[PDB]
Order: structure tokens, then sequence, then C-alpha cells
């Protein structure tokens, strides 16, 4: 049914996309598991975890991205990871090397979010509660921009690196280009893009969520945590109970999963399984329709 | 005048903005929306046993259950106007006075009307320029100087060209701008009346620009004029800061009236600077200053930014207030929203003597006075919201806290660690713990006499005891007691490599 | 020129942090929520020195008392065999609590207010035997104290007089005494005249009790009343008798 693994060490759990391996922030930093579509027994659809390796920071990693730099090649992995550590730094992982940004440049409160993506070049975009939004440029340069409340969420307009979505605290959400003028447009946990950018979410913590096709610009459609996209169907919405573990999946309300608290979970590359990490557990769930 | 319009998104979608403006309106009671409820279902006394929250949600809820994208926001929209007529029609009845008495206790005349009640205030200068018309504010006879420019015929001539400005600005229009002006706390003129007031103005700017030239010194016009308004010799301090000593919803609902007329002048001014900033005339820009010592247009609008952010503030507080599921400030706990809060807090009578203020002449009316003060009158004192914050976090007001914490960020100048501390435990008790470290990392408290804040009594029991490492080893227990172990280990870590102090 | 005023409104609903509390007197849409007739009352601590500082109490006329007050809560009354008639409630301070005179349709009700707790014997029922011939318009309390209570009644129809109530709260569980005043106005200062004309059943006087109101300087003792027939009244309350009189300028002041 479900592969289950003990963990040691977990924080924010993240797949990669940008291809059947999985990250798993920690407090000493990251270990890197594989997906394995193998079963011995031969029934098929039955997915395992290998714990591949662990990485070592030395600090807490809050969130996590995966770059599409990162290659296989034959058996080494090359993996370059977008970080956000306890120290309010976001690093550039090659273990080569790590670049830093930190000090005056660098956020000056807690980081909430971080997300990667692929110009002629790469763009590290990150949200503090120090109510900025810095946008990193990889010869390296840097931008500063203001938000009118601590930013909780921002993540990068999928099949268009330009546009950029921000969520702030107090519930502004914002689209952002960078390229053009800053503020595009505003609406009044998280906000994230779905499809090809063809819908936004909007999601509260008092679990209230607003949905729009992006007439007026009033939310299409709302219902009742907070959101998490599943990745091929554009109708299909993922939530969770945090502090039990209640997974809920809403397009009527189902409640498919009960298993302890829930750290984080993601869905993976193709969407058959959700990936959750627990305090001492990782899971893989299969979830059909 | 009420108005009311769509939504594009900035003020939330309709459902939420004509909630708001259905339980904020001065002519609203209880029983009357209660009754209105009752059309659109059945019921009645059962509705009496419902939480004023409960009794939005059933408002809320009634009105989207009837309700089956274009159509579905016109449709919308117009139960909620059906509804608010029918609520507003029923207290009409209401409305119809009965008797008036005067209390000699109090410096009270009080109206009795079918089911509100009601006091007499002198109007204030706000409210005075609020109002229309132009000729009826020239009108004035001049007491301070005589029929001349300083009276000043120069300076409500500005004031009219402000709220002409301002009157152009729809809903939708004006909701926009309130989202950029807290955020605006770069070279903010140039983009802000790009985007803003360029699309929405008429080429009555070159009027705008020929009537500003026209006048002599205009910015020093408007900016005594700003005195004047911020105007809450000896006798006039006497009258100004009051002593310090059913009370507070009265003022909440002053108070609410005060700071809208304010926050439109507020920005009228903002919008009319904007204007003049982003103008290829060098006779106006000009106008805009003293200019060597320079002085122009820049430290005015700052003193602006910061007003609107105050009074901004003292607006979003009329909202909100969450109770538990006599010489100590009683009224702190049972108090219903957070602008009532603020006004206990500031609390005055003008008959008891100050030990502060010996020489000075011996409620409801001296607490308003007092109120627009704080807000107003900036000098070495902690910034306002700060300080009411504290206060409300002191009292377990989480909620409220977690609203306004956004505005405890805001102008760079009025941005201190004390602030960033109470971000960190705001983000603490709503459970943000990873948010709460970013900022008990960025900022340091480093302020072991300060007085004022009853927060910092456990970082200073410490530093009575230690040195600078009992931030971290306060930071360090705090997390303990909030039980986030792996935060926790960090600060005691940080606590030793930062450092009968040692053995404890 | 002339300055505005500007009021200040608060709604008579319950306040979010506090409930009500509830009384019935004996047995039981737009009537609602919305009075017919309400006032305030001021027991001033220049009188009322123990009820330091005094307590601003708003009554709404089932009955409902808020304290509007720098102070805290409300009460409400239930009254039988409804309503209060317009002006049928009077307030006056004792040296200890505050008392209520409601008049529904024809019972007179005598409530001490517990203000320091209500907020934070009541309760006595009298029929009066001016009351089944003659219809209650207008009252005045003289004085409400903690062991007594006097009161004054105006009546409109069949004919006019006024009436006198005397209490004795304490002695056999509120007992009462009636003293009829027949308005003896002996002479009329300035202008003259005199007009009884009575035909129906239904009819008022001119020496009908259009306004009243009561008065008290150290140990003097009065009621000014104005009668239908525009008579200013000066009324003793210790000798019951009417001191001194004016005659008025004619004029309609009836519903034309």
């Amino acid at each position: 049914a479900t592969y289950t693994v003990d963990c040691e060490d977990y924080v924010h759990v993240v797949e990669f996309n940008p291809g059947s391996l999985l990250a798993y922030g920690g407090i000493s930093y990251v270990v890197i598991a594989s997906c394995r579509f193998q079963e011995e027994d031969s029934t098929v659809e039955g997915i395992e975890f290998k714990t591949l390796k662990t990485f070592h920071h030395g600090e807490r990693v809050v969130a996590i991205a995966w770059s599409p730099e990162t290659r296989c090649d034959a058996l080494l992995p090359l993996l370059r990871f977008a970080t956000a550590a306890g120290d309010k730094k976001i690093r550039i992982f090659t273990f080569q090397d790590k670049n830093e940004y930190k000090v005056i440049e660098g956020h000056s409160g807690y980081i909430n979010d971080l997300v990667f993506c692929s110009p002629e070049g790469t763009d590290i975009a990150s949200v503090g509660d120090d109510h900025t939004c810095r946008i990193w440029d990889l010869g390296k340069q840097i931008a500063m921009f203001i938000l009118r409340s601590p930013g909780m969420s921002v993540a990068w307009h999928p099949e268009g690196a330009f546009k950029l979505m921000v969520a702030e605290k107090t519930g502004t959400i914002r689209f952002y280009d960078l390229t053009t003028h800053q503020a595009i447009l505003s609406l009044e946990m998280s906000a994230d893009w779905c499809v090809r950018n063809t819908l936004r979410i909007g999601a509260v913590a008092g679990n209230d969520w607003i949905i729009w096709e992006m007439q007026d610009n009033k939310p299409a459609h709302a219902d009742r945590r907070m959101f998490r996209w599943s990745k091929c169907n554009e109708n299909v919405f993922a939530t969770t109970g945090y502090p039990k573990s209640q997974i809920a999946i809403h397009h009527p309300q189902p409640i498919l999963i009960g298993t302890p608290v829930g750290s984080g979970l993601s869905w993976h590359r193709r969407l058959p399984l959700c990936v959750v990490g627990g305090y001492r557990k990782l899971f893989f769930w299969l979830t059909e329709m | 005048l009420p108005e009311d319009d769509l939504a594009i998104s900035d003020e939330q979608e309709p459902q939420e903005a004509y909630l708001e403006c259905l339980f904020a309106p001065g002519r609203f009671t209880i029983a009357a929306v209660q009754k209105a409820i009752q059309i659109l279902r059945k019921g009645s006394g059962r509705v009496l046993d419902l939480s004023w929250e409960e009794l939005r949600k059933d408002v809320t809820l009634t009105v989207e259950n009837e309700i089956q994208q274009e159509e579905f926001r016109q449709i919308n929209i117009e139960n909620w106007c059906k509804f608010y007529t029918c609520c507003l029609q029923y207290q009409e009845t209401l409305s119809r006075p009965l008797a008036l008495l005067v209390h000699p206790d109090t410096n009270m005349v009080c109206l009795l009307r079918k089911g509100f009640l009601s006091f007499l205030a002198p109007c204030s200068l706000v409210e005075h320029l609020y109002l229309v018309p132009a000729e009826h504010l020239l009108t004035v006879d001049e007491s301070v100087i005589s029929d001349d420019i300083d009276a000043a015929s120069d300076i409500v001539n500005l004031i009219q060209c402000l709220r002409m400005i301002a009157d152009y600005i729809s809903e939708d229009m004006a909701y926009l701008m309130e989202s950029a002006c807290c955020h605006l706390q770069e070279r903010v003129a140039e983009q802000i009346l790009e985007d803003l007031i360029a699309n929405d103005i008429d080429n009555i700017m070159e009027n705008i620009q020929n009537k500003l030239q026209d006048t002599r010194n205009p910015i020093r016009a408007i900016g005594f004029l700003l005195q004047n308004m911020d105007y809450e010799m000896e006798q006039p301090q006497p009258n100004t800061r009051l002593n310090l000593s059913t009370a507070s919803s009265v003022v909440c609902q002053a108070i609410c009236k005060i700071s809208a007329t304010r926050f439109l002048i507020c920005r009228d001014l903002l919008i009319l600077q904007h204007l003049l900033l982003r103008l290829g005339d060098m006779a106006l820009i000009g106008a805009g200053q003293l200019l060597h010592s320079q002085q122009e247009l820049i430290p005015r609008a700052a003193q602006l930014l910061l007003s609107y952010y105050m009074i901004r503030w003292g607006s979003q507080c009329l909202a909100c207030a969450v109770p538990v599921d006599v010489e100590k400030r009683r009224y702190t706990s049972g108090i219903q929203t957070i602008v009532e809060l603020f006004f206990e807090d500031v609390a005055r009578k003008h008959f008891p003597h100050v030990f502060i203020q010996s020489g000075a002449s011996q409620n409801w009316s001296d607490l308003i006075k007092r109120i627009t003060n704080y807000l107003l009158q900036l000098l070495w004192p902690s910034n306002p919201n700060f300080q009411f914050a504290e206060c409300l976090m002191r009292n377990c007001q989480y909620t409220q806290l977690q609203e306004y914490v956004r505005l405890l960020l805001p102008w760079c100048q009025v941005n201190v660690g004390s602030c960033h501390f109470m971000l960190a435990q705001c983000y603490l008790v709503a459970g943000e713990g990873h948010k709460a470290l970013d900022c008990f990392s960025q900022a340091a408290s480093e302020v072991e006499r300060e007085d004022f804040l009853e927060k910092l009594i456990r970082v200073e029991e410490g530093e009575s005891v230690s040195p600078r490492l009992q931030y971290y080893n306060r930071v360090l227990r705090l997390l303990e007691d909030v039980g986030l172990p792996e935060l926790v280990i960090q600060l005691a870590t940080i606590a030793i490599g930062e450092a009968r102090s040692q053995a404890a | 020129l002339e300055r505005s005023y500007m009021e200040l409104i608060g709604a008579e609903r319950e306040t979010s942090r506090r409930n009500f509390r509830d009384l019935s007197l004996r047995p039981d849409g737009g009537p609602k929520y919305a009075d017919c007739a309400g006032g305030y009352c001021y027991s001033e601590s220049s009188s009322l020195l123990s009820a330091t500082r005094n307590r601003f109490l708003h009554w709404t006329s089932v009955e409902i008392s808020l304290d509007i007050n720098l102070v805290n809560n409300a009460v409400r009354l239930r009254i039988l065999n409804c309503s209060i008639l317009p002006g049928g409630v009077h307030i006056c301070e004792t040296p200890n609590n505050i008392v209520v005179l409601i008049l529904t349709n024809q019972t007179v009700h005598r409530l001490i207010l517990p203000h320091p707790s209500r907020m934070y014997d009541p309760s006595n029922t009298y029929v009066i035997p001016a009351i089944p011939g003659r219809a209650p318009n207008t009252t005045a309390s003289t004085a409400w104290l903690s062991s007594d209570g006097e009161a004054l009644f105006a009546l409109p129809s069949i004919s006019g007089g006024i009436l006198v109530i005397k209490m004795p709260p304490h002695d056999m569980e509120g007992l009462v005494t009636i003293a009829e005043l027949k308005q003896s106005s002996v002479m009329q200062r300035l202008l003259t005249g005199w007009m009884p004309s009575s035909i129906r059943g239904d009819q008022g006087p001119a020496h009908l009790p259009v306004s009243l109101a009561v008065h008290t300087l150290d140990h003097d003792s009065y009621l000014f009343a104005l009668c239908q027939d525009h008579k200013l009244r000066m009324w003793s309350y210790k000798d019951q008798m009417c001191l001194m009189v004016a005659d008025m300028l004619e004029y309609v002041p009836v519903s034309k």
C-alpha cells in the first residue's frame, strides 16, 4: 500500500521536478533519497525509498528547492540546491562549493520560502519576515523589493520565468514581473500557481481558499488548510492537518489519509504518490483518482 | 455619502466588503440585523444566543446559500444590497428621537432615540474641512491675524485643491492606493503618481499647476494648515494634553469618524505632493521648497506618510477583538474592539490634578483630544503601534496582535529592535516558530533599562544578574517555555559563544 | 454665522462582553426593538453621596435599563398586562439605592434597583383607588427614600385631578395612602380666564395638568404645573395648596 521509512532528522520535504529522487531538510542538512519503482514480489506500483546519502552542512535546512542544473553521471550525482538555512541565509549548493547570500544584502528576518527558475541564467527568489522580496540573478546581481508585510511565499510563473507570485502574511497576493514594472497586479499560509500558470490559488491558515482563473478580479470559486498543488491535475488540490495527521484531498470533501504530527509533504514528480514527512518517518502514499 | 462598487481584488471580494460595510455603519443595531436575517430565512429570539462573529457568519452564509463568474458576482452584490437596505429600513424606525436630558455629574447632554443613544459634540477642524463648501470655510472671520494670507485664504484654497483631487478617486482606485500606501513605507512619488494618479486624473493637472503657481509660498501655507489640523502657549498646552486619569464604545465611534476624515485629508496632501513632484515646471518645483538651507516637500511628505500609517492602523483597530472562550484597568480584559482598548489605555479626565502638569486648569471629550494627540505629537517617545500592540500582547490578544504584525514593520526611522522582538513573540504565540526565530536572530535586545515595556521584564530580570549573552539565554528559555527544542539549543550554544553567571 | 453641533451615536444593543439580567414582576413587531418613550436618570452625588460616583441609567419602554455611566451593565424587566404608558416611568434616589416608579396600563409598580450589583422586596405591586375611576397621565416622584416614598400623579380624563400617593415600603410590606389635592387656586396674577365646559364622559377640564415638574431647594418642596387653560401654577408639597398662579397668553396648543 504505502511505503514507510524511519528517519533520524526531519524538516521540509521537496520532490525533484526541475528525476525520481527526494530531499529531506534536516537539522544537520539534507538527506537525498531515491524513488525506486522496483518491488521484488513482482507486484508493481509499489514504490520504495532508498536513502542514498546524507549531505552535511552543520546548520538546519528550513526550505529547499532543486535546480535543473542537477545531473546524474555514471553513479556520481551532481546535485544543485537552492536552500534556506537557520541563520537567515539563502545558499546555492554545488560538496564542492556553497554560495552565500547573507550580510546587509541578505534577509535580516526569518525566510519563509524560496524558489528557483531558469532563464538565460538562473534566478532565485526569496521572501522574508523582514518585509522584503529579493531576487538573486545567476554575474551576481541582486534586487531588493519592499513588501507591504512579511512575505510568506514566493513562486515563479510556470512556463514564464519573468513573472512571479508573492503572498504577504496580511493576505495581499502580488503579481511581480522583474523585467517590466514590478507590481503588475494585486489581490486581497501560501499562494501559488497552477497549470501553465493558468490558475492562481490563495490559501489562508483559517483554511478559506480562493480560486482565480487569471471579468473583474473576484475569485471564481472558494472553499475550505495550506494548499499543496497536484502537479498534473489542475482541479485536484491537497491540504493537511499539521498538528491526528488528517490529510484531505479536495477537488465533496474526501479525507484520504490519516497517519502522528505531519511536518511537510509534497507530490511525486508525476503525481502518483504523495511524500509525507512525520516526526519519525517518511512515507510514500499512492493515490488514484 | 456612502458609495459601493465591485472589487478587482485589493479590498477582497464583494462578500467580505459588504460584510464590513454592514457591521460598521453608525446607523446599525443588532436587533434590526437579526430581524432582517428573519426575512431571508425564519427564526426569532434564537439569533440572540449567537456570538457577534457567529451572527456575521450566519448573515454571510445565508446570502451565499441563496446565490447559485460575472453574473455570480452581479447577483451576489445585489443580494447584499437588498440585505443592507432591509437592515437599514428596520433600523431607521429607531432613529426617532424620544427625549433629551442634561446630566450635571458629566458635562453631557444625552439624546434619547427609539433604540440609539446620542450625545452632542462640537465639530473639530478636521470635520469642518471634510464637509462642503469652500465658501463657508472662507466665511470664518479672521481672529488671529486680519483678513489676509496668514488667516489663511491661500491655505483654504490649497485644502479645497486637495479635496477635489481626492474626489476624483473611485472606491476601486482608493483601495489600490491603500495597498500601495502602507507597502510604500524607493523614489515613491514618481511611481505612485504614474500608476495611481496619472491614469485617474483628467488634464485638470494644468489647472492645478496654474493655481499652485499663482499662490505665494504655498508650501508654507499648507504646512501651517497641517500644523493646525494636527493641532491637538501655556494655555494651549493646558487645553491640549488633558489630564491622565460605555465610555470606550462611545469614543471608539468618535475616533472612527475623526480617523476617517483625517485619513482622507492625509491622503489628499500626499496626492497633491505626488502630483506636484512629477511636473516639468520649474516655477512650481521652486515653490515646493525653501531653497538654502534646503527644506522641500520631501520632509513634509515623510510626516504625512507617518500620520497616514498611524491613522490607517487606528482604522483597522475598529473591527476586531477576541475574549476568552477596578484599579488594574478592568476595562482591558472586558473591551469589545481594539480601538476601544486603545481608547482606554489613553484614559483622561479634566477634573483630577496632574502630577506632571500642576499649573493645568481643572472624560469622553477629554479622552478624544488625547487619543487624537498620541498619533499627532511625535518626538522622543516610542512608536504608537508598538506601545499599543504590546498592551494587546500583555492581555493575550494574539489574533489581534497577528492581524497588526505587518504594521510593526513600517518606515525605517520608526523601526526598532523592541518592535522586532514583539514580532518574534507574536509568531511564537501563533505557532509560526520558524518566523519567530528569523526575527529573534536579526534583532537583538540590548535594552536592559526600559521601564516602559512589561514585555522586557523577562530579559531585564537576567540583565540585572548578567550582561549581553543574556539575550540568547532569554530566547533560549522562551523557546523552552513553548516547546521548540531544536531552536532552544542553538541559542544556548550562541549564548556560550557570545560569552557566577557561568555557573548559573 | 452659526456653529454646527455633531452627535455621537451608540446603539442600544447588548455589550459584546456582557449579557443581561431578566425580571418578571408578576405572572405574564416594531414593539420588539423600538421604544415608545424612554428617559435617562441621574442620581447626583450632591444629594446621593452613597452612590459615589453617581450612576447614569437609561430607561427605555421590555423595560430596559442600561448603565450609560462611566460604570457597567444593563438589566431588563418584563411588565405584566402591558404597556408602560408614555411618561409612566419616574426615578428618584434613596440614600442607598435607586427607585423606579412604573405605571403600566393602570397598575403602579415600585421597583428598587440594586444598582451596586445588578450592573456589576425589589418590586412592590400597588393598586391605587384613584386609578379605577380616572385615567393616568403624567407622574412626578417627590421623594423615594429607603423606608418611604411619595409621588404625584395627574389624570386627564374623564376629569382632571391630581393625586398624591404616599407609600411606606417597610411598613406591612408596602401599604399605601392617598391624598386628594384640590388645586386650590384662589387668585391668579396678570390675565384672567375661567371656562369649565362639560358634556360627554369623554372630556378634559380647564384645570387638567398638561405638564408638571418637581423642585428641591434646601427645605423648600414645590411642584410647578401648567394647566389646559394655560395657567402656570405653583403647588406647595408641604401644605398641599396652590400658593401662586399666573394666567398666560391664549393660543391653541391642541392637535390643530
